[PDB]
RNA sequence: ACGGGGAAUCAGGGUUCGAUUCCGGAGAGGGAGCCUGAGAAACGGCUACCACAUCCAAGGAAGGCAGCAGGCGCGCAAAUUACCCACUCCCGACCCGGGGAGGUAGUGACGAAAAAUAACAAUACAGGACUCUUUCGAGGCCCUGUAAUUGGAAUGAGUCCACUUUAAAUCCUUUAACGAGGAUCCAUUGGAGGGCAAGUCUGGUGCCAGCAGCCGCGGUAAUUCCAGCUCCAAUAGCGUAUAUUAAAGUUGCUGCAGUUAAAAAGCUCGUAGUUGGAUCU
């Protein structure tokens, strides 16, 4: 059992920051090399080069081809796959071209079919994926 | 350093549950009922009777002797009374814990304008007032949440330089007749 | 209704006395200089950079 | 994989224009109609309580 | 309904057993 | 990691944030050394060295925006090279001069408050309740809506005189004139299998394209993709990424667990620590 005796607040206080240090969040959190390792810098979005487009094979239970771009993110220089959400959406993109990307929407962990990727593309050459899919900005020229 | 506040509040809060059937109905009936824009109206009168409920929740936890529930107490009766959400004969503590929303809307400016026979509808009674054709003692007042206070209800009139009480015809009037 | 502020002085004098100058402009008594911030400011530091005399030679 | 077809489905689509419609009231008006629509008059009850977009 | 009852009694697993159980309640 | 006052969340206990307008500290590219002065180890003072860098007639001279604007660079990430000392106050020899302190506008969906996008009457009815009659009917009291059916009323968004505002203006407020039937003066952003509110409707695709936070959907009858229609959530706002809080009694002081799910040291002794039997009016 824990103890309960009056005097024994420091006893408690360290026992609870030593456990504290098992635990998987609070470790990530405060460690420091999920931060230096995470290839955005503890930013939320980042700019990136767009590399070369790349097709991704979904994961067994079901069959398809995801579309990503290798992406070199230009604060850093890393190298990065990136999801191109929407159909279509991989011809709005060329060789050599300013992206931005963001997460993928679990804290750095690979979502849904994908294997491996953690981001997904916001904006082309400046202008938002969302308004070239739905016609409502062309690509500049 | 600049010489300017920033002190502000939310008025309202949000309900955690997004999707449910109940607590959507019932917010859809006291729209429609009170002819309320949206669903944040509601939720500033939820919030502002909840407001209340924490505090007389906690000044019953004190004792009774006890200056400052006294104090505290009778300002918040007093106010509820004043603005008619109370009776006289209820003045308890206690009693508050019993109000309930529908009194805090029916103090509405709009409801009372169509309570008072100055509208057909409660619609009709919030275009009424967002038109400037109602005005309360002497102050024409535009806004329909306007809690109307318990001395101040004997005294809502058609605003005398509006065309309902002033008679003095509005554009369509004059252009109609100058149609003629 | 509308609400303001009125001042009744004793005589004209004590009101040119008293009274800032731009309500005393809005009655038409005072006239201020036509300049603006920046040509004075400008004309300053030039004089800063001369001795004497020579200060009134610089506008 | 082969990135060839990349907006197949979306561009084989037939086209099919929006077809022109009266404007929808907005703010209070909306929430009005849908008070009526959902609670001032509903007789009808086999127990059931047909969705809003029981298109069967 | 009755129809919602049979249609989940045809197939208790399938691609329609969760709606029709959430009509069924 | 500048510290506090404090901020977000929170039943109770807590967790996290605090560069940021108030108080205190430190620094003026990096160190160091000084003059003057009541008060600097002052940098919108000086003297050097280090790093940058300006003009040069090549002998020399001059530097310090973590002040206000503004530029470059960095980036996911942040406004005008505007007007004024009229207000608050400060400085001086001073009732008088000065103040990018400060105030006023500009940009501004950080965020917070209020709050339009229609109301009514008549018709005609899906119509419904209410009502007598015997079923129709009658019931013309009350409500809702296809109403591209009618009808006049009311308005501010705009345009715009004049005041008022102000140092001068702008805005708001006040008032002339004009200003609404698709009142086109036309609300969006996300969804419609479950979680979770709302279509196993129609067309296309056919384990492809794609959707899908999770479970999953798609292999020729797809409630899940691409669209049309319809529907619903919030609404002048609503999606997404990331940090963090509650949810988490999944850090457990309150208040968790250790036979088999992760877990009691192989066993005993033993310092510190923690805890320690009655009893005194
Ligand atoms: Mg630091
Ligand atoms: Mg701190
Ligand atoms: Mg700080
Ligand atoms: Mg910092
Ligand atoms: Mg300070
Ligand atoms: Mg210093
Ligand atoms: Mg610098
Ligand atoms: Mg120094
Ligand atoms: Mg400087
Ligand atoms: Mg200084
Ligand atoms: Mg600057
Ligand atoms: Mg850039
Ligand atoms: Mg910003
Ligand atoms: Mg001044
Ligand atoms: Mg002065
Ligand atoms: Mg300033
Ligand atoms: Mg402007
Ligand atoms: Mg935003
Ligand atoms: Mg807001
Ligand atoms: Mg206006
Ligand atoms: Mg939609
Ligand atoms: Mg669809
Ligand atoms: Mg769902
Ligand atoms: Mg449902
Ligand atoms: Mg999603
Ligand atoms: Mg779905
Ligand atoms: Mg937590
Ligand atoms: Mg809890
Ligand atoms: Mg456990
Ligand atoms: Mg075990
Ligand atoms: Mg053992
Ligand atoms: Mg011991
Ligand atoms: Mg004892």
């Amino acid at each position: 059992g824990k103890c309960r005796g009056l005097r024994t607040a420091r006893k408690l206080r360290s026992h609870r920051r030593d456990q504290k240090w098992h635990d998987k969040q609070y470790k990530k959190a405060h460690l420091g090399t999920a931060l230096k390792a995470n290839p955005f810098g503890g930013a939320s979005h980042a700019k990136g080069i767009v590399l070369e487009k790349v097709g991704v094979e979904a994961k067994q239970p079901n069959s398809a081809i995801r579309k990503c771009v290798r992406v070199q993110l230009i604060k850093n220089g890393k190298k990065i796959t990136a999801f191109v959400p929407n159909d279509g959406c991989l011809n709005f993109i060329e060789e050599n071209d300013e992206v931005l990307v963001a997460g993928f929407g679990r804290k750095g962990h690979a979502v849904g079919d994908i294997p491996g990727v953690r981001f997904k593309v916001v904006k082309v050459a400046n202008v938002s994926l969302l308004a070239l899919y739905k016609g409502k900005k062309e690509r500049p020229r | 350093p600049v010489a300017r506040s920033w002190v502000c509040r939310k008025t309202y809060v949000t309900p955690r549950r997004p999707f449910e059937k109940s607590r959507l109905d019932q917010e859809l009936k006291l729209i429609g009922e009170y002819g309320l824009r949206n669903k944040r109206e509601v939720w500033r009168v939820k919030f502002t009777l909840a407001k209340i409920r924490k505090a007389a929740r906690e000044l019953l936890t004190l004792d009774e002797k006890d200056p400052r529930r006294l104090f505290e107490g009778n300002a918040l009766l007093r106010r509820l009374v004043r603005i008619g959400v109370l009776d006289e004969g209820k003045m308890k503590l206690d009693y508050i814990l019993g109000l309930k929303i529908e009194d805090f809307l029916e103090r509405r400016l709009q409801t009372q304008v169509f309570k008072l026979g100055l509208a057909k509808s409660i619609h009709h009674a919030r275009v009424l007032i967002r038109q400037r054709h109602i005005r309360v003692r002497k102050q024409v007042v535009n806004i329909p949440s306007f809690i109307v206070r318990l001395d101040s209800q004997k005294h809502i009139d058609f605003s005398l330089r509006s065309p309902y009480g002033g008679g003095r015809p509005g554009r369509v009037k004059r252009k109609n007749a100058k149609k003629g | 209704k509308t609400t303001g502020f009125g001042m009744i002085y004793d005589s004209l004098d004590y009101a040119k006395k008293n009274e800032p100058k731009h309500r005393l402009a809005r009655h038409g008594l005072y006239e201020k200089k036509k300049t603006s911030r920046k040509q004075r400011k400008e004309r300053k530091n030039r004089m800063k950079k001369v001795r004497g005399t020579a200060k009134a030679n610089v506008g | 994989g082969s990135l060839a077809r990349a907006g197949k489905v979306r561009g084989q689509t037939p086209k099919v224009a929006k077809q022109e419609k009266k404007k929808k009231k907005t703010g209070r008006a909306k929430r009005r109609m849908q008070y009526n629509r959902r609670f001032v008059n509903v007789v009808p009850t086999f127990g059931k309580k047909k969705g809003p977009n029981a298109n069967s | 309904c009755p129809e919602w009852m049979d249609d989940f009694e045809a197939d208790p697993k399938g691609k329609y057993a969760q709606n029709l159980l959430k009509k069924l309640i």
